[PDB]
């Protein structure tokens, strides 16, 4: 005598884009 | 019982959160759905 973290990274890449879309949309 | 003990032995830890992450994706889709609800005013 991991991959799911990469999925979370792609998710927040979606999140930043949709937050900028709400920034442009919402007055 | 001694002979079954001698001649039988009935034997038999990791990460998985696909249900939790499925709830994560469903709740974020619901969040952008609520944003789409607020978009129409």
């Amino acid at each position: 005598k991991s991959t799911l973290w990469l999925l979370v990274g792609l998710s927040v890449h979606v999140v930043a884009v949709m937050l900028y879309l709400l920034d442009r949309f919402s007055p | 019982e001694e002979l079954e003990t001698l001649w039988l032995t009935g034997i038999c830890s990791s990460q998985l959160d696909i249900d939790n992450m499925a709830g994560v994706f469903y709740m974020l889709a619901a969040a952008m759905a609520l944003s789409l609800i607020t978009f129409i005013w």
